[PDB]
């Protein structure tokens, strides 16, 4: 009864809201590393560096 | 029956290709802002 339901309802609600933010970097960092999807010959890069 | 030949004979000649092409940078980049702002 330290604290009304209420509040300990608008604390677990941030912490679910990061939790998920978290979630969002943690995947928009891992695409950061762009991969080949198999395994084979690569031809010219359609891109340059520098290139946005 | 008469048809217009040629004598065939062994001549020394020298095997050199010529492939076409166009020359291309070795390295391109590009140069852009990654904040905004102006240039000073």
């Amino acid at each position: 009864q330290a604290v009304s339901k209420q509040q300990y309802a608008d604390a677990n609600a941030a912490y679910l809201q990061s939790k998920a933010a978290v979630e969002q970097a943690r995947i928009n960092l891992r695409y950061t590393k762009v991969l080949s999807p198999i395994s084979g010959r690569i031809g010219r890069s359609a891109v340059t560096e520098g290139a946005l | 029956p008469e048809v217009g030949i040629v004598t065939l004979e062994a001549q020394t000649v020298t095997l050199n290709t010529e492939l076409p092409g166009r020359t291309n940078a070795f390295r391109i980049a590009e140069v852009r802002p990654q904040v905004n702002g102006i240039i000073l």
